């Protein structure tokens, strides 16, 4: 779920996912269409991407399990949707994870306008 | 929160 995925990327970042990652570039909490702006940004191009492969899943609200094996994120046998869903989002975190470095405030609350052009998964 | 260690 939007809940559960927001608790695993500050468990992972530090980042508070409201408002780190919910309005950045052109992808991150509301993606659809431009460049990613930076890796960051190509990390929710790439769980939007990954969702995507999941038509009859609804990850906004269906809750999965994970533990954590010394800092592994580790997903939990659920529903086939649920295992899927939880794959995709200990994806990102894993993204944003390794992005940090690059992440810029800059791209926080970016403008629709400046993200034109449709890039396929 | 979600603690297990350390």
């Amino acid at each position: 779920s939007l809940l559960e995925f927001g608790k695993m990327i500050l468990e992972e970042t530090g980042k508070l996912a409201i408002p780190s990652y919910s309005s950045y570039g052109c992808y991150c909490g509301w993606g659809g269409k431009g460049t990613p702006k930076d890796a960051t940004d190509r990390c929710c191009f790439v769980h939007d991407c990954c969702y995507g492969n999941l038509p009859d899943c609804n990850p906004k609200s269906d809750r999965y399990k994970y533990k954590r094996v010394n800092g592994a994120i580790v997903c939990e046998k659920g529903t086939s949707c649920e295992n899927r869903i939880c794959e995709c989002d200990k994806a990102a975190a894993i993204c944003f994870r390794q992005n940090l470095n690059t992440y810029s405030k800059k791209y926080m609350l970016y403008p629709d306008f400046l993200c034109k052009g449709e890039l396929k998964c | 929160y979600w603690a297990a260690a350390a």
